[PDB]
DNA sequence: ATCTTTCCTATTGCTTTAAAGGCAGAGGACTGTATTGATCAGTCCAAACTTCTTTCTGCATGTACATGGAAAACTGGCCAAGGCAAACACGTCCGGAATGATGGTATTTAAGAACAAACATTCCCTGGTATCAGCAAGTACAGTGCCCTGCTGACAGA
DNA sequence: TCTGTCAGCAGGGCACTGTACTTGCTGATACCAGGGAATGTTTGTTCTTAAATACCATCATTCCGGACGTGTTTGCCTTGGCCAGTTTTCCATGTACATGCAGAAAGAAGTTTGGACTGATCAATACAGTCCTCTGCCTTTAAAGCAATAGGAAAGAT
């Protein structure tokens, strides 16, 4: 039931499908640690203000409009998820 | 011998692909497994809707396609092609993160 | 013109689940400045209490301080099994900080790694690490503490990892140097011309910058001995 | 005599619903008071904004032979322009994609 | 029974039909439109109260609105939109 | 396939003070995006009206234009010796926009910088540049206008410098090429394989992205002469 | 007469006095403290009014400014601000 | 017959103005109501975080051997702690000039 | 009355000047015309909002506080004129 | 011969120079000038309030100075000392601008 | 190691900006009533979690090697440093006028209340768009073969 | 006995052919968007009240323009140092392409959790009138800071 190393699961194909939407040709072998920190930390950012307002509502479920406000609060509006 | 198409074809091969497509890359259950294990710091017996973690991944992906696409310019301003870690870094850090 | 904290009982005894008393007088006005310790033997200090009256985290509503200005003091409720331990008093009000004298009291996930004892010739130098998890790495300073049977617990210096700034004891003035290394999320403390009086456990411990807050988490301890 | 009813989109000419926007003004803690014609004002700019973009997007999808709008539709015709591309410039389209875009300096020769 | 949920769903359908009368659209389509529409009345609601406010103003007038579009809608946008309000606002108080 | 634009009054005459009535007919409906259009002799055809019904900026609103669907109209009130000119209209309702075949009338700061006239033999090729200045460079398309005396006015095509997205005519597709500098905020026409038709004047227009919005703003013109 | 102009002079000085009595502070320095107040008021006050927006909620309770102080304010500035609001509202109760 | 007034802000012990606040949310538009322990709360909030930058300014101005404090000092309280320069990120302070940062590259060999 | 040239009063020396403050210690000869113009670009935005301000408030003198909220605005928050 | 520093000796000293200090960088009569005809184009005979220009040059040198660190970061990546245009022009596209 | 230049430090004057003191009005506090938003206990079903089972498809590992990155060297030219003359920015002072603020009237317009009904949301159904699969058709990549140009050994002229 | 020139060989470049991938058409089908139907709740109409705002006049505060004088800053020119750009080489490190394993996906069922509606109710906040005292504007004093001068020490360049 606890989740300890779930990280990893962002796959090295993953990363390369990801930078090759992005454009990239060539990419270096330690780019992989490095888009994985960077993800976890937008994820930590983001997961923290979307439980802050699940909270605030004194509920336990992590609704979708949660999520949207917290990106939002963030600069990062999402259209197409009940905005 | 048999054909091998030479370092770099198959490299725009799938950009054009993935820039042609809109589908989500990463897999879905083990990003749902990310995301339960990290809100499990904030707070225990957490519950997600699907549309939750949709959403998260869709944004977390358009983030990471934007980021290497900052890295991507980077490393071409050093006149390189391969994406390297300070390349990240720096786009980030002129980004303000 | 350093802050003389005194501890008023040096050591006391009582019985299980009545209240006890300790006191600290500080030599100049601190504003409340004041935080409470404690440390079983062998074992690195936990934080009791913060900013004179405020309890931290995990700590039982059991302990309570009171006081402001300077007259400070610590009040165990209900005395555990366990509550035998040794009781400091730190002020962190002006720039070099200063512990209590410590109260030897008995009765009838951030995470700071360090290395291990170290055995060291006189005159050379030794660079001990403290590798710290479980936290945004830049946003607390390593605050480093010496601690020694006679002198007791003496603040050394702290490195900021945002800035790469510091601020040394003058005790330690020369004698210490911190660094950081971002990339690995470790702190450094170097000494230098070692001599009998090196001999001590040091302590690395995490600290906000934010004025209230004090030392937190700490470290396991690095034993230094000096032939 | 009591008049028929009639909606204030129909008086303006409007498809958008001028009494729900003037409601949402009135509920949304805007101001104290909320004149006559800033929902019909608001309103008329929604639905010219609705169609700018319907309208590109729709030509998106006649450009790929498709009968219906889906969000790359709407991705092509926000990103293929200045003016909608920086009023959109933080916003994330799910299921939108990217423009196909390869620096010069990375095809071959 | 269940809260009814409100929508610009019907509405931007109407507009779709009236700039592409065969065109079809899907309904994540209709789920990004109507983020846009909430979006886009949120941002300029929240600047016609801001502007209110900086004047000591009880009342959101079209003023507000007008003044509101000018500093949001980048170029030619703000234009075309500044010239719709005005049509419909001297159509509406014609009638 | 292309929408034929046809304007019945071919000519007519009228004295001051009294109305005229210029109406242009689609065959097809092209739902309200057609403009109007003055061109004195040997000047840039300047704009009056937009969306067909929209006053221009700086156009007096002695003019006044009606109509949607396919039959639109043209009305001027308080003729004027300065109304002595041609009018157009023209449609941008679809893909290959479509001018009118004009009519004359007679009574009895952006800024598009384009290049002198030019002589060239046929067979060769001419690249002829539109220097744009006073505005946002990127946010606006730049059209490109054939006019000789025999087919009048007719749309070649245009490039987005925001995006370097170009559109051409199927009638010059090949014979027309558009290129454009954003350091120097020019756009370049080439013209390849030059024919005796190929001689007539070359206008550069300025044109918004928005779908209502049409050509502006126009160059003087760059005249062109096969041997 | 002429029209008063309201700021937080004074209790920023009452707060400077508290904890430097010695230094003084210059008329810059303290329209920028003014300006900082009002910023962060601002930007508590709606953070607090989206979070009552959201939840349908008509007041703004000590519960609002709480989520709205964890939501903007970074690391532990956020649990010292919340540390101070909880002693204030408590001995605020008890009059 | 009414008791002596006392100010609120002696009441929550502070010394930031609670009525002011009270009625700055009042006349704000932020909500229909407003709750009594909302301006304590957001009171106390805004005296601490005043405090904080006002001692770390009144830091810097000592290590200046200045006696007051100017625009120079709350630009180096708030630029020399992360958590205050993360909150103040996008915020020019007046006459507050930079931190003296080089890069270690462009010093001499 | 008219002002015709005055993006040449942004001097070489004041451009080097805010180059230093920044840390650079080199400077192409090239900086100086990207340097005005895009200082050009930026004043254009900020007067235009804060003459839209100035405007709907039925003013004909602009304002500190116009300055204030059109930066404002932008997300250029500026402290020291609001009052 | 007379005395001479080395070229990057004077550069680093008005470097700490510039950094030590807090006064406008800008000349205020000439920046007057250039905010009275940018100004000129939205509305004709506008006046300025003193405070106005003075808020306005502050945010702009502000804005320059950060986009000139913006710049030296990106200089520097390219394993260089000189900040050249295209230096700029990454700095502004990184930061969206 | 020595000479030159810059910055930093320490008096003394004077300058100006911060700090103290006083008055009034407007805004904050006190008390009571109305009422309205919000709390608390039950219930239901929509949806989230958990487990199983194919079914692959995608991930992981391993091998060959092509080529992009990094180091070294070398030079031209582009920018830093300094000198000197002139420009014009800074200060300041006064005149004039354009503009903002205040006050009183009157004048338009928006809040509030009650009722009818008409518009919008949720359910149901169906048929046309879109997805999937197989087969040509076009495009482009990679390697090989034929033709071509410059360098070097042996011949011919001197 | 010495030196220039020609045929053979090494290195390039263009054209042809095999091959892999992506697109285009046709046919089948499956599943998602659009049209028709009942309810509820939200918008429109009418009248009254009052309050926010236009308009008009006046005063006075502040901005623009101009004028002069001092002296610091900018512009231009010269010299030369060192840095950006180019060329070469090498190797290590990413790319491409097998093969096999396993877990991600999807359908299904079962269990369970909790979000939201309903009703009762009750604690807190708006509203009103009154009293009073706290804060902003005006005025006057003095102490921190700026400027000028001189001396010492650190650092750059030789």
């Amino acid at each position: 039931k606890v989740l300890r190393d779930n990280i990893q699961g962002i796959t090295k194909p993953a990363i390369r499908r990801l930078a090759r939407r992005g454009g990239v040709k060539r990419i270096s072998g330690l780019i992989y640690e490095e888009t994985r920190g960077v993800l976890k930390v937008f994820l930590e950012n983001v997961i923290r203000d979307a439980v802050t307002y699940t909270e605030h509502a004194k509920r336990k479920t992590v609704t979708a409009m949660d999520v949207v406000y917290a990106l939002k609060r963030q600069g990062r509006t999402l259209y197409g998820f009940g905005g | 011998k048999p054909h091998r198409y030479r370092p770099g074809t198959v490299a725009l091969r799938e950009i054009r692909r993935y820039q042609k497509s809109t589908e989500l890359l990463i897999r879905k259950l083990p990003f749902q497994r990310l995301v339960r294990e990290i809100a499990q710091d904030f707070k225990t017996d957490l519950r997600f809707q699907s549309s939750a973690v949709m959403a998260l991944q869709e944004a977390c992906e358009a983030y990471l396609v934007g980021l290497f696409e900052d890295t991507n310019l980077c490393a071409i301003h050093a006149k390189r092609v391969t994406i390297m870690p300070k390349d990240i870094q720096l786009a980030r850090r002129i980004r303000g993160e | 013109m350093d802050i003389k904290m005194t501890q008023s009982p040096s050591s006391m005894h009582a019985s299980l689940g009545e209240r006890v008393t300790i006191t600290c007088k500080a030599s100049q006005d601190i504003r409340s400045y004041l935080s409470w310790y404690q440390q079983k033997p062998w074992k690195s200090p936990k934080t009791l209490i913060y900013y004179a009256t405020s309890l931290a985290d995990g700590v039982p509503s059991r302990f309570s301080g009171s006081g402001s200005g300077q007259d400070f003091s610590l009040t165990i409720n209900n005395l555990e099994s366990d509550d035998t331990a040794t009781y400091y008093c730190l002020q962190h009000g002006e720039s070099p900080y200063t512990f209590g004298s410590g109260t030897k009291l008995e009765i009838k996930e951030v995470q700071l790694q360090q290395s291990g004892p170290e055995l060291v010739e006189p005159g050379t130098s030794v660079k001990m690490p403290c590798k710290a998890s479980g936290y945004t790495f830049t946003s607390y300073t390593i605050q480093w503490v010496k601690q020694t049977p006679r002198q007791g617990l003496e603040w050394i210096g702290y490195i900021y990892p945002y800035n790469a700034g510091t601020k040394y004891n003058e005790k330690f003035k020369g004698k210490a140097t911190l660094t950081s290394d971002k990339s690995s999320s470790t702190v450094y403390m170097e000494l230098s011309s070692l001599t009998s009086e090196d001999s001590a456990v040091y302590y690395c411990a995490r600290k906000s910058s934010r004025l209230r807050s004090t030392l937190d988490y700490w470290g396991q301890g690095t034993s230094v001995t000096v032939s | 005599a009591r008049a028929k009813a009639k909606t204030r989109s129909s008086r303006a000419g409007l498809q958008f619903p001028v009494g729900r926007v003037h409601r949402l003004l009135r509920k949304g803690n805007y101001s104290e008071r909320v004149g006559a014609g800033a929902p019909v004002y608001l309103a008329a700019v929604l639905e010219y904004l609705t169609a700018e973009i319907l309208e590109l997007a729709g030509n998106a999808a006649r450009d790929n032979k498709k009968t219906r709008i889906i969000p790359r539709h709407l991705q092509l015709a926000i990103r293929n322009d200045e003016e909608l591309n920086k009023l959109l410039g933080r916003v994330t389209i799910a299921q939108g994609g990217v423009l196909p875009n390869i620096q010069a300096v990375l095809l071959p020769k | 029974k269940r809260s009814r949920k409100e929508s610009y769903s019907i509405y931007v359908y109407k507009v779709l039909k009236q700039v592409h009368p065969d065109t079809g659209i899907s309904s994540k389509a209709m789920g990004i439109m109507n983020s846009f529409v909430n979006d886009i009345f949120e941002r300029i609601a929240g600047e016609a109260s801001r502007l209110a406010h900086y004047n000591k103003r009880s009342t959101i007038t079209s003023r507000e609105i007008q003044t509101a579009v000018r500093l949001l809608l980048p170029g030619e946008l703000a234009k075309h939109a500044v010239s719709e309000g005005t049509k419909a606002v001297t159509k509406y108080t014609s009638a």
